[PDB]
Order: structure tokens, then C-alpha cells, then sequence
């Protein structure tokens, strides 16, 4: 009834009362990237006004403990020029820290408390300059993103070739970029009993996709059927075609790895399907067409699929004729 | 609501229930018009105030001596009373029901039931009788002199009422699993004197000192939620007491700093 | 134009001509720089570790420890938070007379309130998370705000002004405060080495006597299972086992421990003290702990009707005390804090009567298996008797026990009254008040009358509770000889006996409510009366009515609880006295 | 009693006595970014502030050169406007590197060597700018900090499951994060001969994971049991239930590989076993539950683990019934 993850490739676990979290607190910076948009804006903004107003309190301080906010003056120099409010300090520590410069407000070789200080904020502004832009590039350059163009079928199809059934089911690109060593890892993901007694909840066993030479890699262009044979020592090997119902301890997952071809940054795409998502006895249509010296492929009926005659009994009983 | 305190109260006498309004209800007016003499008369810009508080002084005296009398008779009716009718109730009684109800239940009511109507449904009722029409008249009397007060007396009303609708379904499941608790320890007491020969004779006296110790653990642990519970809704209704405390406070204050209050009625408030 | 320090004229007050650190308002600016430190430090670190995580994932369980000096930590905690209302109050009161904003009284104490909030949320995360490798941020913290308060301190005395001007005795309080939290804050680092050099959790819900003050306070912990209270209600399943220390038979360890030490009813009694005393002076130190908050409704009274009955810039403490919104906010806190003493009290005075019943029920059943059965069968005691010995004396002893601390401070709390009424109303008090002397012998004197019928009607309900235990279980014998009459004739000449008993001790326990009420009233109309007339007119303002009114009712509202205290405590006299004498009973050799 | 890597992942190794450092030399850029965060923090600062004083000095030198240092002037243009001290012409280059320029101090076509040392000093700024930032950013973007927020068990278990002696282990994501591709190594280190009489002190031989294909690649969502079937050929054929104890030559390592998916970076996570932290006869709870149609999982218990009726021999003789 609930599945292990989604359709659409979210996996639905909870992961309650994590003890240790001083490991969650000595890696910030993958915490950091992997947050929300509108939490990723709001530390961002929030980095560079936190840094802004501090240096604007500090340079304030100091245009206050040399005097010079006092308009009573000499003739002698401010630390900083044309300094007189806070709100002054703020726009030049503004003026400072992103790089900009006007001139009005500027630094005197006076105070040499300042010259340290506009050291100091020239060097922790380039740090948090990198360290900002850096994870908001590397925000924006993941390749989850990239796994939304991936489509699957909504049903995989078990029917016979060369005499055997398999497993089949279709997936395919929408760009014509590539996805570079593109591996396929299905895996049947079910709760089954030790014969010893051990019971285990979800017991991701995979089964391997049949390539032709069994290195599990494809070439993703046109959406080609892959297909896992149902060999005796696979985990399918005693599947009724009645079990394909609701309420059925069954799901098939299928992760497909690789890396983007443009971004050169590698990604996942994952879907399932459940026991009343299978249909038995049926197979796919050909959606590849070939004309004006090119090749044509229809992704409208992408998901469509024919009846096919097939023995109606499990892949064991298939073996004794 | 229930029909408990109507067969109480129906047990007590019309006479004596109505002598019980009368007593507690000028004995309040009595106290809150020996303070507002207090108030109207501690402003002075002989003898125009000031001995009618000594008249008044003592008929309170008197008056809370009745309701003091008329607590305790009640008290005694309601012993008399409901003794004496449940024991002829009880002996003229088929011994089918003598078969089927359990004989530790009925002696539980004539021990228990009736040491709560002697010893604690008088001493209960006078501090429930002494504490509520005080605080009626109080909210009354600061409804008086703060006119502004009702506009903030019907927020701290409406969150009493719903933190005790939160709280009043845990205090009655809580209390029910402190009886149910308070049950088998009692039971087994019972038991373990009846057969202590058996029980000496079996050498199976570790185990009844282990099967004890965790009736006892769970009572001890029942009634410890029990009190953690009576103490949060406490500490709840006592920060409400003290919100009630900072408005009254502050609307007496500003209604004395620019308008005309004279001085006494907000100490009245206060107080 | 909102400015700091204010524009009164030429914004002269901004300049460092006489020296660095000279301007108060530069030493105000120093004292604003630690605050937002620890704002800039926490905040991210704060963001980071917790509301990072995300809603489907969920942290920490159970199983965290405190730190030393947790407790002195939070009650610091909780006065710096006083101290620093009071200095906001300060500042809003300053700039009265002066205009243009004057933001260096408002905003350093502004920024030091968040901070101390944000210092103590974030000492609560990591001390709940149990990581010492952090929290030196708290330690650089309290040293930059006592270097930047003493400072600010040294510099109020180099000019000399001090001790009638608020912000004198408030930066003092502030200065020892801040020099206490680094007293805590490296006797965190002393014991508990982390930097230069577990209590079991298995299965238990209760949780109690292990957390944070504030929620040990408020109890915090349990609004998860007031709020599990609407739903499925709760089961012993999920109500947890029992902490170590309250588990029973560790309770009894004590007492037997105590028993063996001790080397009769007044041996139970001084070691059953010996057991549990230390529990029942925390009860009744908190006890008097409240109350004495409590000896502030009559002294903000007085304040607020005294009040309303009529070196640059500065408050002074008179006038500030003059004030009566801060009056007025003071008895806020000071009832806040009061209530919850009082609740604290009446907790810990609960949970070792439960304790103390867990113990002693234990004890009788040791009693019960070496108990020879002669005992049983020739006369002196019953399985009815010994079965009404747990289920009535065992909570006689409890309530006793509830109500123990309430009689420890009965004396402190009307002897400060009184003394708090000679400090009012002049030597009339004392003439007005000796009515509450003069009646506490008649309370011994209904103690007796109390305790006789106490005496009496014990023994007879003892009578006619086996007397209907036996006709209940003969009702077969009873019914079916005709006897049933003749036996309720029987049974209702105990009741009769019952009821002699009773009706005199409701009239004595009538006698002693109209002694508990109407004697404070006396005495206002002793005192009233013997003011205005026969003594000097010495200033019957509405001010010390009220103070001298509102004194007298909580005078006498810890007054009018004491009979059933009476009740209570020779119910416990004679019960202790049925129990060493059940307890002193024939055994197996 | 020495272990090979700690339970923490930290190698116990000690690299004494090499010889060549020539190689180290040659390559700055690893050394660079391999350092402790003081050290990267107090080269960073030393470069730039390196640099801007050396450009500082130079900026000097030629208002000295010029002579415009000497206040006693005509009319002349300086080649920097307004710079009559070393601190002048060190704000100066201050503003010149991180590109402010305030522009109070500015420089005039007067002299060409001033435009010439203008350009070189933007360049390097730059480069310096490319190189520092970058190198950051790589420091704050390594992924050996992933690795500490995936757990492992404390012990490692031997018990019976469809016959056979299998050696299990349980290990768990902390986030809902993915590692894509995650390669499971199970190596058996420790010391023994060959017949031949060569002796190696730490042989490093793996043990294959049992996976279903063969290809040691999990899904890593559900903290899986991840385990290794004892057969003949495996090192562990002969390992008694006695023999797991302290001052045992053994050592199990774990070595987790695999890429984060937020940053795309990839990373390892290792832990050891030693032969007193097995236990043997022992499986582990599950600790997997579903309900509100998702799947909860209780990492406070994660490490538990019941006992088991299991024969008290090693899996050779298993093999004789």
C-alpha cells in the first residue's frame, strides 16, 4: 500500500530520532547545499547583510572612538572620510566589501586601527564571496534537475522472447544531450523470511539487466526497451500472473545512473512500480519511425501497449514445457 | 452536572441548602461592603463613617459563623443520611446480587465512599464555598471600579475555559488509571493475608515481594503523573493569575493617571 | 532624525576630547559590541545545526546530561533577565526630561536582552545535544561583556556618581552577575575537562527530575502528553517505568539503611526523618522561598497608592521606585516566581509522600510474611484490620507528608507579617495584631478537643468495618435465620457510636473555622478603630489601609487551611502509633 | 592491538623516512588544498597580504623615485595622486588588488612605469584571485566531510542465513541525500604467509560482497544489510567463534565509495572491524517499520541485535553436515 519511493523518484522514508548529530554539525557545507530555494536565498541574504552590518558597526566604532562623528572639528583628518552618521559607516563598509568604491567616503592613513580593520574585511569578504558564489553555482549545477527529463513507462510489461519471460519496460531521453556511461541497477525491493528465521523489512536483492554481455551500461538515444530475463535463480521466478494486484508485497525499482553530457556533473534518475502497475501478458508498441533520411519517435504514445497471447502461469512451470 | 451532587443537595434539606446560599452569599456581601466602607471612607479631604464598619464587622463575624454551622450540619445530615438508607438498601437485598457483585467492591463503598462523605465532602465544600463566591465578588468589584476591565476579563474567561477543556480529558483518563492501579495492590494485600500460611508453606515469598514491588511501581508511577498533572494546570492558572494581576494593574493605572479615581478604589482593585 | 547618543546640541556629546573610554555613551557602544558578537556567532551556528533539518526528519530521542552548574546557570539566567528588563525600564524612564532619542540607553540593554535569550536557547541546544566542544563561544562571550561592564563600571566611579542613581546599582548587579557566569562557565571547563587538559534512559517516560529549570518550572515536558491526550488515551503502556531514584525498593533500601543506623514509633519517626528530611527542607526551602515573593503584593501596594496619592542624566532610585508601572510590573514577576515556588514546593512535598508511601507499604509487607499467623487468629488483629491499615493509614501518612512543609513555614511566614506590619501603621500594629497570639493557644486548645474525637471515632470505625465485614460475608447465615434486624440493631449502635463522635467533632471543627475566620477582620477593626481613635492621627492615608488590609488577608489566607492540617497530623499521630504497633507484632522463628 | 584504520576512518599509518621530496615539490597544488584549516587560513592571508605589500613597496618606491614624496613642488602631476607616505601608497595598492578604488589616490599618465606596474599587478591580482578562491572552495567542497554522516554498526555479525555462514554488517545514510553508485570493498587485511615462505605483514585480500549479480554496487536509501556469504575459497573458511577476540590477527575493513549527489563530488567512507568487535551467533533486529503510508526507521536502535541459535564451528566443517 505504501511504496519505498515514489513515481515520480522521491523516496518516502522518515529516518526518526537520528541520535548523533554533532556529525550533522561537522559537515556544514553539505547541509549548506542541500537546502530549500527560498532557505538558500534567505542564508545568502542573510551571509552578506550579517557581514555588511558588522563591519558598519565597526567601522562606526571607530569613526566614534577617533571623534570624528563630533563635528567639532580641527583641521585634522577622520580615519575615514565624510563619516558622520552610522548609516554613513554602513554604505561605506557597503562600499568596501562588494567592491564598488566612490571615493567620498574613503580611508586616510590616520587611524592605522583602520587600515587593519579594512584588511581584515577585504580578506573574510573574498572568503565569503568564494564560499557564497561557489555553493550557489554548485546549488543551481546539480544534476537531480537533469532526472526530471527522463521519463519511464507508468507500466512495465512481462510477455516472452526467445521463449523465455521477461521483464520489460521502456525509458528514454527528451534532449539531444547524452548521458555519459549510462548504467541501469533494477532491483526488487520486497520483505522476505530467512529460512532461519531472519526476517528483514525491505530487502533491496537486484536483478541483473539482461545487456548481451552483462556489464550493466546502455546508450541512451532512442528510448530502447530494456529487459531482465526471468532466469530460475532470479527473485521473479515464482510470480503469478493473479499476484499483479494492490496489496501485493512487490516493488521493482529502477535507478538509472550516469552523467549529464553538458554540465559534465553525474546525476540519478529512479522510478518504481508496484505489483498493480505490472501488466501481464502484454508488450510494447515500436514508437521508432524512419523517414526523410533521419529517424522519428513519437513520445505521445510512448506509453502504449498491446495484448499479447502468453501462457497465463509462472516462469517455473514455463520450464517443464 | 451530575446527578450526584442533586441527590447531595437533595439529601441536605431545602432548609439547609438555603441557609447555605444565605450564610455564604452576605457573608461575601458583608466582606466586600466592609472593604468599599474602608474605601469610601480612608478618603477624608466626626464619626460620619466609620461606626456602622464596627456594626459591620461584627454582623460578618456572625455571619461567617453560620456559614460555618451550616457547613458542618450539612455535613452531618449528609452522614446520617446517607448512612442508614444504603445499609437498609443493602440488607434487604436477593442474594443473586450478593452472587454476582463482588463482595471487596461493596465493602470498598462502605469503607471508602463513606470516609470521603465524612471526612472530606465538608472540609472540601467550605474551601470550595470559601474560594469561589471570593473570586466572583473580587472579578466583580474590579468590574466596578475598572469599567474598562470587561473587554480583557472575557480573553483570560475564554482561555481558562479552553486550557480546561484541554486539560480535563487527561485529569479524568489519568485519574481513572490511578484507580485501576490503586486496585490490584489492594487486592493482593487482601490475598497475600488470607493465605500467608499457604504462601509460608510454598516458599514462594521472594516472588510475591517481587510481584508487590511492581503493583507498588506502578501505582507510585500512576499517581506521580497524576501529580505532574494537577501541578501543570496549576502553574497554568497561576500564570493566568498573574496576567490578571499585570491588567488590573495597568487599566487602574491608567484610568487614575488622567482621569479621577481618588486614590482609594484602585488600592481596592489591587488589593 | 533617530541618532545614537541624540543631536541635544552640536552632537557635542560625541566627542573623545577628554579621552578614550571617557563618554558614556562610548563605553555604551563598547557594552553593545559583545551582544551582537554573540548574536553574529550564534545565529548561523544556531540556523545550522537545528531547523536545517528538514519536516520528515526527526532528532534525538531521550538521553541527554547536564552540565555542572546547569541549575545556577539557569537561576543566573533568569535574574539577568530581571536585571535586564530593569535596565530597559531604565532607559525608557531616562529619557523623559531630555528629547531627540537618546538610543545608548535603550539600545545596549536591547541588544544585551537578546542576547542573554539567545545565549541561554543556545546553551539549552548544546546542552541538550551534549557537545562541550562548542560553547566557548559562550565563554569569549561572558568575558567580553564583564571586561566591557567593568569598564563601564570603573568608569561610573572615576566621575562619582553612584548608589542613588539606578544605573549605578544596576550596572553593580550586572558587573557580579557577569563575573558569576564566568564562575559557571569555567567550572564548566574545571570538571568536565574537555579543552586544555551518563544517567540511564533505557525505557522511561517520566523525565521529571533530569531537564532544563525552566521546564522543571513550567512542566515543559509534559504538554507532549497533554497534547497525546487528544487522541487515543494514554495506557501503563507509554506511561514508562520508573526513574532509578524513585523506583521503589531503592526507597526502603534507604529505610532499612536508616532502621539498622537508627539502633518504637518515635524511633520510626526520627528515622523516617533521618529518610526523607532531605527532601522535606528542599519542599519547605521552597516553600519560603515563595511567600516572602509573596511579601511583595503589600509592599507594591503600598508603592503604587503612596505614589498616586499625589551625573548628567540621571534616575534616581527613589523616583524610579516612585514610578508604579515598574511597580506595577515588578509584582508581575514577583507573583510569577511566586506561584511557581509555590508549585515547585508542592511537587517535590508530593512526590516524597510517594515516595515515602512506596517505602513503608514495602516494609508492611515484609512485616505481613513474617507475621505468625497467631496473631491473626487470637484477637488483636484482622485481615480487615491490616488490609485498612494500608488503604487508609498508608495515605494518612502520605497526606501528611503533603502537608508537612505548609506547617514548616506557618511560623516564618506570619512572623515576617507581622514584623512587616510594625514597618506600617507604627506601634497600633502590634495592639492591632496581638488577636492572632492571643487565639493560637485555643488552637491547642481545639487540637485536644480535635484529637480525642479523632481517638475515638478511629477505634469505632474500626469496630463497625469488621462488624459489616463479617455480616457482609454471613449474609447467607444472616438472611436465613432472620438475624438481619437484630444486626443492623447492632450495627447502628455503632453508628450511633460513629455519630456521637462526629457531632462533636464537627462542632469543634465549627468552633476552630470561626476561630480561622473573622480574627483577621477583628483585627483590622481593632487596628482600624484603635487608630483613628485613641492613638495619634499618624497618616491613615489610603496607602498603608490598603497595604495594612491586603498584609492581613495574605496573613491570614495560609491561616484558614490549618484545621484540616490539624486533622491531618493526629490522623498521622495515632495512625504511626497503630503502625509501630503492627510493626512491633509476633514473627516465625 | 594496533588496528589498521580506526573505527572513525582515520589510517594509522605513519610514512616514515622518504626519501625524495622533489615530487612533493612538484606538485604545489594538492599539497595546497591537504592542509589544516589554520594552515589554509594563514596562507591565504599570507598571499595577500604578501602581495599587497610587495606591490605596496613598489608603489612607494616609485613615488620616491619621482620624487613626489618630497612635499616641495611645482606644478607636475605625481604618477599616484595624493600618496606622501608608505601607508598612502600601501592603501593605495589596496585599492588597486581588490579593485575598489576610491579614487582620492589615483594615478596619472605621468609616469609610464606606473601604468606598467599597474598592469603587472592586475594581472597577478587576478591570477592570485583565480588561484586563492578556487582553491577554497575545493577546500570547502571536499567530500571526506560526507563520509562522517554515514554510520556503520560497532559490531559486525556471523550467523546463519539459507545454510550458509554469511558475515553481515548494517550501514546507513544520515540524510535524505543519495550516494550514487555506491561500491561496497570488503577487505580482510592481516598478516600471513605464503607456503613459499614470503611473508607480508598487512595483505589487503577482499572478500567478494554478496550482492545477487556480482557487481558490488547497493542502493543506499534504507539502512540495508550488506553482507558476505563465508564460502570455501573465502579467507574467512576457517575463522572459529573462539577466535573472535582481542590480540587476534584479523581485521575487517569496510570501505563505502561512491559520489554525493548535491555537490557531485565524489567521496569514500571506511571503517574497520576487529576481531573482539565481531560477534559471532548473533543477527541484527530489523529495524524497518511502515505506517501513514510511508516507511519510519529508528536509528537509536540501529545498532542492536539479538542472539541466535547457531552451530558453535567454523563453515568448513558446515560442509560435513
Amino acid at each position: 500500500r505504501a511504496r519505498f519511493v515514489s513515481k515520480k523518484g522521491n523516496c518516502n522514508v522518515a529516518h526518526k530520532n537520528i541520535r548523533e548529530q554533532g556529525r550533522f554539525l561537522q559537515d556544514v557545507f553539505t547541509t549548506l547545499v542541500d537546502l530549500k530555494w527560498p532557505h538558500t536565498l534567505l542564508i545568502f541574504t542573510m551571509s552578506f547583510l550579517c557581514s555588511w552590518l558588522l563591519f558598519a558597526m565597526a567601522w562606526w566604532l571607530i569613526a566614534f572612538a577617533h571623534g570624528d562623528l563630533a563635528p567639532s572639528e580641527g583641521t585634522a583628518e577622520p580615519c575615514v572620510t565624510s563619516i558622520h552618521s552610522f548609516s554613513s559607516a554602513f554604505l561605506f563598509s557597503i562600499e568596501v566589501q562588494v567592491t564598488i568604491g566612490f571615493g567620498g567616503r574613503m580611508v586616510t592613513e590616520e587611524c592605522p586601527l583602520a587600515i587593519l580593520i579594512l584588511i581584515v574585511q577585504n580578506i573574510v569578504g573574498l572568503m565569503i564571496n568564494a564560499i557564497m558564489l561557489g555553493s550557489i553555482f554548485m546549488k543551481t549545477a546539480q544534476a537531480h534537475r537533469r532526472a526530471e527529463t527522463l521519463i519511464f513507462s507508468k507500466h512495465a510489461v512481462i510477455a516472452l522472447r526467445h521463449g523465455r519471460l521477461c521483464f520489460m519496460l521502456r525509458v528514454g531521453d527528451l534532449r539531444k544531450s547524452m548521458i555519459i556511461s549510462a548504467t541501469i541497477h533494477m532491483q526488487v525491493v520486497r520483505k522476505t523470511t530467512s529460512p532461519e528465521g531472519e526476517v528483514v523489512p525491505l530487502h533491496q536483492v537486484d536483478i541483473p539487466m539482461e545487456n548481451g554481455v552483462g556489464g550493466n551500461s546502455i546508450f541512451l538515444v532512442a528510448p530502447l526497451i530494456i529487459y531482465h530475463v526471468i532466469d530460475a535463480n532470479s527473485p521473479l521466478y515464482d510470480l503469478a500472473p493473479s499476484d499483479l494486484h494492490h496489496h501485493q508485497d512487490l516493488e521493482i525499482i529502477v535507478i538509472l545512473e550516469g552523467v549529464v553530457e553538458t554540465t559534465g556533473i553525474t546525476t540519478q534518475a529512479r522510478t518504481s512500480y508496484l505489483a498493480d502497475e505490472i501488466l501481464w501478458g502484454q508488450r510494447f508498441v515500436p514508437i521508432v519511425a524512419e523517414e526523410d533520411g533521419r529517424y522519428s519517435v513519437d513520445y505521445s504514445k510512448f506509453d502504449n501497449t498491446v495484448k499479447v497471447p502468453t501462457p497465463l502461469c509462472t516462469a517455473r512451470q514455463l520450464d517443464e514445457d | 452536572p451530575w446527578r450526584a451532587c442533586a441527590k447531595y443537595l437533595s439529601s441536605a434539606g431545602i432548609l439547609l441548602l438555603s441557609l447555605l446560599v444565605f450564610s455564604q452569599l452576605l457573608k461575601h456581601m458583608v466582606l466586600v461592603a466592609i472593604d468599599y466602607w474602608l474605601a469610601k471612607w480612608t478618603d477624608s479631604a466626626q464619626t460620619v463613617y466609620a461606626m456602622v464598619f464596627t456594626v459591620l464587622c461584627s454582623l460578618g463575624i456572625v455571619l461567617c459563623l453560620v456559614t460555618s454551622v451550616t457547613v458542618e450540619w450539612t455535613g452531618l445530615k449528609v452522614a446520617k443520611r446517607l448512612h442508614r438508607s444504603l445499609l437498609n438498601r443493602i440488607i434487604l437485598a436477593p442474594m443473586r446480587f450478593f452472587e454476582t457483585t463482588p463482595l471487596g467492591s461493596i465493602l470498598n463503598r462502605f469503607s471508602s465512599d463513606c470516609n470521603t462523605i465524612d471526612q472530606h465532602i465538608p472540609s472540601t465544600l467550605e474551601c470550595l464555598s470559601r474560594s469561589t463566591l471570593l473570586c466572583v465578588s473580587a472579578l466583580a468589584v474590579i468590574s466596578y471600579v475598572t469599567p474598562v476591565f470587561l473587554v480583557a476579563l472575557l480573553p483570560l474567561a475564554i482561555v481558562c475555559y479552553f486550557i480546561q477543556k484541554y486539560f480535563r480529558v487527561a485529569s479524568r483518563d489519568l485519574q481513572q488509571l490511578d484507580d485501576t492501579t490503586q486496585l490490584p495492590l489492594l487486592s493482593h494485600f487482601a490475598e497475600t493475608v488470607e493465605g500467608l500460611t499457604t504462601i509460608r508453606a510454598f516458599r514462594y515469598e521472594a516472588r510475591f515481594q517481587q510481584k508487590l514491588l511492581e503493583y507498588t511501581d506502578s501505582n507510585n508511577i500512576a499517581s506521580l503523573f497524576l501529580t505532574a498533572a494537577n501541578r501543570w494546570l496549576e502553574v497554568r492558572m497561576e500564570y493566568i493569575g498573574a496576567c490578571v494581576v499585570l491588567i488590573a494593574a495597568v487599566t487602574s493605572i491608567s484610568n487614575s493617571l488622567h482621569r479621577e479615581l481618588s486614590a482609594g478604589l484602585v488600592g481596592l482593585g489591587l488589593t | 532624525p533617530l541618532a545614537f547618543c541624540g543631536s541635544e546640541n552640536h552632537s557635542a556629546a560625541y566627542r573623545v576630547d577628554q579621552g578614550v573610554l571617557n563618554n558614556g555613551c562610548f563605553v555604551d557602544a563598547l557594552n553593545v559590541v559583545p551582544h551582537v558578537f554573540l548574536l553574529f556567532i550564534t545565529f548561523p551556528i544556531l540556523f545550522i545545526g537545528w531547523g536545517s533539518q528538514s519536516s520528515k526528519v526527526h532528532i534525538h530521542h531521550s538521553t541527554w546530561l547536564h552540565f555542572p552548574g546547569h541549575n545556577l546557570r539557569w537561576i543566573l539566567t533568569f535574574m539577568l533577565l530581571f536585571v535586564l528588563v530593569c535596565e530597559i525600564a531604565e532607559g525608557i524612564l531616562s529619557d523623559g526630561v531630555t528629547e531627540s532619542h537618546h538610543l545608548h540607553l535603550y539600545m545596549p540593554a536591547g541588544m544585551a536582552f537578546m542576547a542573554a535569550v539567545t545565549s541561554v536557547v543556545y546553551y539549552h541546544n548544546i546542552e541538550t545535544s551534549n557537545f562541550p566542544k562548542l560553547l566557548i563561544a559562550l565563554l569569549v562571550y561572558w568575558t567580553l561583556a564583564f571586561i566591557t561592564k567593568t569598564i563601564k563600571f570603573v568608569k561610573f566611579l572615576d566621575h562619582a556618581i553612584g548608589f542613588s542613581q539606578l544605573r549605578f546599582c544596576l550596572t553593580g548587579l550586572l558587573v557580579i552577575l557577569y563575573g558569576m557566569l564566568l564562575l559557571v562557565e569555567v567550572n564548566v571547563i574545571r570538571v568536565r575537562r574537555y579543552i586544555f587538559f551518563d544517567l540511564q534512559d533505557l525505557g522511561v517516560r517520566f523525565l521529571q527530575p533530569f531537564v532544563n529549570l525552566l521546564s522543571k518550572g513550567t512542566y515543559w515536558w509534559m504538554n507532549a502528553f497533554i497534547k497525546t491526550a487528544h487522541k487515543k488515551p494514554i495506557d501503563l503502556r507509554a506511561i514508562g517505568k520508573l526513574p532509578i531514584a524513585m523506583r521503589a525498593l531503592t526507597n526502603y533500601q534507604r529505610l532499612c539503611e536508616a532502621f539498622d543506623a537508627q539502633v518504637g514509633a518515635r524511633a520510626i519517626w526520627q528515622a523516617l526523618s533521618h529518610a526523607f528530611g532531605r527532601r522535606l527542607v528542599l519542599s519547605s526551602t521552597f516553600r519560603i522561598l515563595a511567600d516572602l515573593l509573596g511579601f511583595a503584593g503589600p509592599l507594591c501596594i503600598f508603592g503604587i497608592v503612596d505614589h498616586l496619592g499625589k551625573g548628567v542624566y540621571f534616575v534616581s532610585s527613589q523616583e524610579f521606585l516612585a514610578n508604579a508601572y515598574v511597580l506595577a510590573v515588578l509584582l508581575f514577576l514577583a507573583l510569577l516566581l511566586q506561584r511557581t515556588f509555590l508549585q515547585a514546593s508542592y511537587y517535590v512535598a508530593i512526590e516524597t509522600g510517594i515516595n515515602l508511601r512506596g517505602a513503608i507499604q514495602t516494609k508492611i509487607y515484609n512485616k505481613i510474611m513474617h507475621l505468625s499467623t497467631s496473631n491473626l487468629s487470637m484477637g488483636e488483629m484482622t485481615a480487615g484490620q491490616i488490609c485498612n491499615l494500608v488503604a487508609i493509614d498508608t495515605n494518612q501518612l502520605m497526606w501528611f507528608f503533603f502537608l508537612c512543609p505548609n506547617l514548616w513555614a506557618m511560623p516564618v511566614q506570619i512572623i515576617v507579617g507581622v514584623i512587616l506590619l510594625y514597618y506600617i501603621l507604627g506601634v497600633s500594629a502590634l495592639i492591632g495584631a496581638a488577636v492572632i497570639i492571643l487565639l493560637a493557644p485555643v488552637q491547642y486548645f481545639v487540637a485536644t478537643k480535635l484529637s480525642q474525637a479523632q481517638r475515638s471515632t478511629l477505634e469505632y470505625s474500626n469496630e463497625r468495618l469488621k462488624q459489616t465485614n463479617e455480616m457482609l460475608r454471613g449474609i447467607k447465615l444472616l438472611k436465613l435465620y432472620a438475624w438481619e434486624n437484630i444486626f443492623r440493631t447492632r450495627v447502628e449502635t455503632t453508628r450511633r457510636k460513629e455519630m456521637t463522635s462526629l457531632r462533636a467533632f464537627a462542632i469543634y471543627t465549627s468552633i476552630s473555622i470561626f476561630m480561622n475566620t473573622a480574627i483577621p477582620i477583628a483585627a483590622v477593626l481593632i487596628t482600624f478603630v484603635g487608630h483613628v481613635s485613641f492613638f495619634k492621627e499618624a497618616d491613615f492615608s489610603p496607602s498603608v489601609a490598603f497595604a495594612s488590609l491586603s498584609l492581613f488577608h495574605i496573613l491570614v489566607t495560609p491561616l484558614f487551611l490549618l484545621s484540616s492540617v490539624v486533622r491531618s497530623t493526629v490522623k498521622a499521630l495515632v495512625s504511626v502509633q497503630k503502625l509501630s504497633e503492627f510493626l512491633s507484632s509476633a514473627e516465625i522463628r
